[PDB]
C-alpha cells in the first residue's frame, strides 16, 4: 500500500526478484519454511491460502450451491495410489486426462511440458517426492506478466466417488500434473478461474515465452520458414484440429477425424520428390497413438521416389507420434501456436538457436497516460513510449527484402475485475513508427502530439483485439523505431508488459522525459521591487514584513477570485501553508517581503499559465493538459510522476482546478530544492534518518 | 458474478461500507477520494458526541494516496479496513483530548494526544505537525488530527519499507523522492 511499497518492490525486481532464479513468492508462503515446519511437527501441510473448501473449486458454477462440487472428498496421493510418484524418468508417452470437471485446454498446455524435460523442470521443480521429506507440500513456478511467481500447494485433490475430478494420469502413480493444475488454479484464485482459459495463455504462464498463433485456413505465405526458424529455436509448436458443429469428417484422402485433439510440430523439412520439392511437416501426437494413412501421403511410397537414404534414413528414425505429412496438410488441422522460448529457457545448451529478449513494463492511467488509440490523436501521444533499435538483420539467403525480425507481444496485467481468465480484457494494441532521426528523443524526450501527427506508422497494431496479449511479428529494415502501447479508447486504466523476441540483438529503451526542473533565479533584495508592494504590503504586515500562511490566505483571496466562493475561490490553507514552506528558510511560518514578492510574482506566472490553457472563465482545467501546463512551468517528469499528480490533484471528472494546480506546483518546487540542496555533489541520491524523513515527509 | 469475498466474520459497520463499495464499484471494490469522503463523513459525523464537520477532500485524497500502491487514485476495499480501523481508533483518542466538544483540541493538549495516539515525536516533528496542521490559534480539529496521523504512520511504514537492512537511513533518487513526497 502506497508507493514506498512499490518502489521497494521495484528495487527488489531490479536486484533480481520475479526472475526465474528469484521467483516471487505468492502470498508470502515459503515452501521450504512451511515444509520444514511440517517436517518438524511431524504433520501434513494444510494450505491456509487455499482451503480444501468449495471456494477453491469455484463460485456456484463449480461453486458452493452446485451439484458438481457436492459430496466430493479432497484426497491426497498418499491415499489415491499405492506408490505415489510425483513424476517418472524419461516417460515415453503421456497418458494425462481430464476428469469429469477438468478442461480440454488444460491437458494441452500441461502435456506440452512433457515434450521437453528442461522446460517442465522450469514450472515444476523436479526436486520433489512423496518418499523423502514429504510433509504434503509441493511448489511450482508460474510466469505472471513478465515475472515468475513461486506457488505453494498441499497435495489435497478434489475427488467424487473416489476418482480425480480434474487433470490426472490415467495409468501411473504420478501426480505432478494434478498438483501443477491445482497450483495454477490457486494463483488464478479459483479452480473455476481456469475455465475460459486458452492454451496460449497457459503456454506463456508455464514458459516465459511468447506464443504466436496462426489460423490455418489463412496462414502466412512464409509460415513454413516460420515453422523452421522456430523448430530450430526449440520453440514448442502446437497444432490442433477444430470441432465445428459436430465436425468429424475426412476432407480429402485425409482420414475421417476432425476431432479437436492437440498435436505438435516437431519437424518441417523441404525435400525433392522426383524433382518436385515437397515441404513436409512432422506432427507428433502428444499421447502417442498414430492413426494416419500413408506415412506421408500423395502416392505415399515417396520415401523411395527420388529421396535418397541420405535423407530417408533421417526420417522415420524416432519413436512415438511418427507422422511426417506434407505441408499441404492444411487440409486438416485448424490451428497452430508456438511458444517462442526466452533466452534462458534452455539450460544454455547450444542445442537450439536463441531468441533475443527485452521486456518492459507500463501503466495506463486516466487523465495522464491513458492515451487511447492512434484513433484519438488528442490523447494518443500521452501513452508510454519506447525505442526499438535494429542493426543486425536476419540470416538466411534470400526472402522478401528487409531483414531484422522482431516478435512484439504486449500483455495486459490483471485488476480485481477479471473473475476468470479471458474476461474483462481491455482492447489492446500498439503502434510502430520509425525514428526519423531524433538523437534528442533517443531516450530522453517524450514525443508529443505533433510527431505522431506528421508521422505515419508502418505495420504497427493490426487491430486492437480484446485479449490478454496482442501479438505482431515484424521484419523491418535495420533502424530505430518507437512502440506506443495503448488500448483502443482513452481513460482505461491498466498495467502492461511489452516484451520483444528478435532473432538478433535489438536495443530497446523506454523513451520518456527526464525529471527536469528549471524556472526562476529570483535573486533577493529589498530595492528595485520599487516601493510598490513595499507600501501596501508592509501595511498588511502587522510590523516588519512577516505574513503567516493564515494571513497569506485572507490576503490572497481579496485579490483573486473577486470574492465569490464556488470552485475554490482564493487559496486553500494547504496551498498557503505550501506557499510559505517554499520560501520560509528559517521556520517563522510567516513570509518576509522579498520571499513574498517572490510568491506574488510566481503566482502571477500561474494564472497566465492556467488560462492560457483553460480558455473559458470556468476556472477548471482538464487533466491531460497538465503535462503541458507543467511544461511552461519549468518542470518535466516521466510518466509515473504525471500519474501521481493527476491521481492526487485531479477531480473524478478528471479536472484539476487552479488551487490544486498551485499547491501542486509549489509543493512540487519545494521538494526539488530540498533534494537539490541535500545533493550539491549531484550524486543523484540523498541520505536521511527517520527524523530527517519525518521533518521532511510532513510537507 | 455476484460479489464474493466472504469472511463469515463480517461486522455491522464494515459490511455497510462493503455494500457501499460494491454499489459504487462492485467487483472492483475501489473508491475514489470524493466517494470515500462521503463514506467517512457519516460514521464520523453522525455522532452527537464528536465535534467535527467531517473529513476534507484533501484528507481523503491523502487517505487514498497513502493506501494506493499502483497510483490509480482509488482506495481499495482491504486498504480501507486498515485505515478505518486506524480511524475508528484515532477518533477514540481524539475525544479523550477533546472532552468539552468544541471541534478542535487545545494547543498544548495535543502532545498528550500524539504521545497517546502511538506517536511520540521529537521537538521539530511536533513543530512540523503544528505549522502544517494547527489551525490559526494552534489548535487542531479531528480532520487534521486524523489526516496528520494517517500521513504520519504511513511515513513510518514507508521508511521501514525502503530500509529493509535496518540502517535507520535511506537513499532515494529524485524519481522516488518526488513520488514519495508528491503521493502522500
Amino acid at each position: 500500500a502506497g508507493i514506498a511499497a512499490k518502489l521497494a518492490k521495484d528495487r527488489e525486481a531490479a536486484e533480481g526478484l520475479g526472475s526465474h532464479e528469484r521467483a516471487i513468492k505468492y502470498l508470502n508462503q515459503d515452501y521450504e519454511a512451511l515444509r520444514n515446519e511440517c517436517l518438524e511437527a511431524g504433520t501434513l501441510f494444510q494450505d491456509p491460502s487455499f482451503p480444501a473448501i468449495p471456494s477453491a473449486l469455484g463460485f456456484k458454477e463449480l461453486g458452493p450451491y452446485s451439484s458438481k462440487t457436492r459430496g466430493m472428498r479432497w484426497k491426497r496421493p498418499t491415499e489415491i495410489c499405492a506408490d505415489p510418484q510425483f513424476i517418472i524418468g524419461g516417460a515415453t508417452r503421456t497418458d494425462i486426462c481430464q476428469g469429469a470437471l477438468g478442461d480440454c485446454w488444460l491437458l494441452a498446455a500441461i502435456a506440452s511440458l512433457t515434450l521437453n524435460e528442461e522446460i517442465l523442470a522450469r514450472v515444476v521443480p523436479l526436486n520433489q517426492s512423496f518418499q523423502e521429506n514429504y510433509a504434503g507440500i509441493f511448489h511450482f513456478q508460474f510466469w505472471q506478466y513478465g515475472e515468475w511467481v513461486e506457488v505453494v500447494v498441499d497435495d489435497r485433490l478434489p475427488t467424487k466417488d473416489g476418482e480425480l475430478l480434474f487433470v490426472h494420469s490415467a495409468e501411473g502413480s504420478e501426480f505432478w500434473s494434478a498438483l501443477l493444475e491445482k497450483a495454477y488454479a490457486k494463483i488464478n484464485g479459483c479452480y473455476e478461474a481456469l475455465s475460459g482459459g486458452a492454451t496460449t495463455e497457459g503456454f506463456e504462464d508455464f514458459t516465459g515465452g511468447i506464443a504466436e498463433w496462426y489460423e490455418l485456413k489463412k496462414p502466412p505465405p512464409n509460415l513454413f520458414k516460420i515453422i523452421q526458424k522456430a523448430l530450430q529455436k526449440g520453440s514448442l509448436l502446437g497444432c490442433s484440429i477444430d470441432i465445428t458443429s459436430a465436425a468429424d469428417s475426412e476432407a480429402i484422402t485425409f482420414q475421417k477425424l476432425v476431432k479437436g485433439h492437440a498435436y505438435s510440430v516437431t519437424g518441417a523439412e523441404e525435400v525433392e520428390s522426383n524433382g518436385s520439392l515437397q515441404k513436409l511437416i512432422r506432427i507428433r501426437n502428444p499421447w502417442g497413438e498414430v492413426e494416419w494413412t500413408g506415412r506421408w501421403n500423395d502416392n505415399c511410397p515417396s520415401w523411395n521416389t527420388i529421396d535418397p537414404e541420405e535423407r530417408e534414413r533421417l526420417t522415420r528414425r524416432h519413436e512415438d507420434g511418427e507422422f511426417w505429412m506434407s505441408f499441404s496438410d492444411f487440409l486438416r488441422h485448424y490451428s497452430r501456436l508456438e511458444i517462442c522460448n526466452l533466452t534462458p529457457d534452455t539450460l544454455t545448451s547450444d542445442t537450439y538457436k536463441k531468441w533475443k529478449l527485452t521486456k518492459m513494463d507500463g501503466n495506463w492511467r486516466r487523465g495522464s497516460t491513458a492515451g487511447g488509440c492512434r484513433n484519438y490523436p488528442n490523447t494518443f501521444w500521452m501513452n508510454p513510449q519506447y525505442l526499438i533499435k535494429l542493426e543486425e538483420e536476419d540470416e538466411d539467403e534470400e526472402d522478401g527484402e528487409s531483414g531484422c525480425t522482431f516478435l512484439v507481444g504486449l500483455i495486459q496485467k490483471h485488476r480485481r475485475r477479471q473473475r476468470k481468465m479471458g474476461e474483462d480484457m481491455h482492447t489492446i494494441g500498439f503502434g510502430i513508427y520509425e525514428v526519423p532521426e531524433e538523437l534528442s528523443g533517443q531516450t530522453n524526450i517524450h514525443l508529443s502530439k505533433n510527431f505522431f501527427l506528421t508521422n505515419r506508422a508502418r505495420e504497427r497494431s493490426d487491430t486492437f483485439i480484446n485479449l490478454r496479449e496482442v501479438l505482431n511479428r515484424f521484419k523491418l529494415p535495420p533502424g530505430e523505431y518507437i512502440l506506443v502501447p495503448s488500448t483502443f479508447e482513452p481513460n482505461k486504466d491498466g498495467d502492461f508488459c511489452i516484451r520483444v523476441f528478435s532473432e538478433k540483438k535489438a536495443d530497446y529503451q523506454a523513451v520518456d522525459d527526464e525529471i527536469e526542473a528549471n524556472l526562476e533565479e529570483f535573486d533577493i533584495s529589498e530595492d528595485d521591487i520599487d516601493d510598490g508592494v513595499r507600501r501596501l504590503f508592509a501595511q498588511l504586515a502587522g510590523e516588519d514584513a512577516e505574513i503567516s500562511a493564515f494571513e497569506l490566505q485572507t490576503i490572497l483571496r481579496r485579490v483573486l477570485a473577486k470574492r465569490q466562493d464556488i470552485k475554490s475561490d482564493g487559496f486553500s490553507i494547504e496551498t498557503c501553508k505550501i506557499m510559505v514552506d517554499m520560501l520560509d528558510s528559517d521556520g517563522s511560518g510567516k513570509l518576509g517581503l522579498k520571499e513574498f514578492y517572490i510568491l506574488w510574482t510566481k503566482i502571477q506566472k500561474y494564472q497566465k499559465i492556467y488560462r492560457e490553457i483553460d480558455v473559458d472563465r470556468s476556472g477548471t482545467m482538464n487533466s491531460y493538459e497538465m503535462r503541458k501546463a507543467l511544461e511552461e512551468a519549468g518542470f518535466k517528469m516521466p510518466c509515473q510522476l504525471h500519474q501521481v499528480i493527476v491521481a492526487r490533484f485531479a477531480d473524478d471528472q478528471l479536472i484539476i482546478d487552479f488551487d490544486n494546480f498551485v499547491r501542486c506546483l509549489v509543493r512540487l518546487e519545494t521538494l526539488f530544492k530540498i533534494f537539490k540542496q541535500l545533493d550539491p555533489e549531484n550524486t543523484g541520491t540523498i541520505e536521511l534518518d527517520l527524523i530527517s524523513w519525518l521533518c521532511f515527509s510532513v510537507l | 458474478t455476484h460479489y464474493s469475498n466472504i469472511e463469515a466474520n463480517e461486522s455491522e459497520e464494515v459490511r455497510q461500507f462493503r455494500r457501499l463499495f460494491a454499489q459504487l464499484a462492485g467487483d472492483d471494490m475501489e473508491v475514489s477520494a470524493t466517494e470515500l469522503m462521503n463514506i467517512l463523513n457519516k460514521v464520523v459525523t453522525r455522532h452527537p458526541d464528536l465535534k467535527t464537520d467531517g473529513f476534507g477532500i484533501d484528507t481523503c485524497r491523502s487517505m487514498v494516496a497513502v493506501m494506493d500502491s499502483d497510483t490509480t487514485g482509488k482506495l481499495g476495499f482491504e486498504e480501507f479496513k486498515y485505515l478505518w480501523n486506524n480511524i475508528k481508533r484515532w477518533q477514540a483518542i481524539y475525544k479523550q483530548f477533546d472532552t468539552d466538544r468544541s471541534g478542535t483540541i487545545c494547543s498544548s493538549e495535543l502532545p498528550g494526544a500524539f504521545e497517546a495516539a502511538g506517536f511520540h515525536l521529537n521537538e521539530h516533528l511536533y513543530n512540523m505537525i503544528i505549522r502544517r496542521y494547527s489551525d490559526e490559534s494552534g489548535n487542531m480539529d479531528f480532520d487534521n488530527f486524523i489526516s496528520c496521523l494517517v500521513r504520519l504512520d504511513a511515513m513510518f511504514r514507508a521508511f521501514k519499507s525502503l530500509d529493509k537492512d535496518g540502517t535507520g537511513q535511506i537513499q532515494v533518487n529524485i524519481q522516488e523522492w518526488l513520488q514519495l513526497t508528491m503521493y502522500s
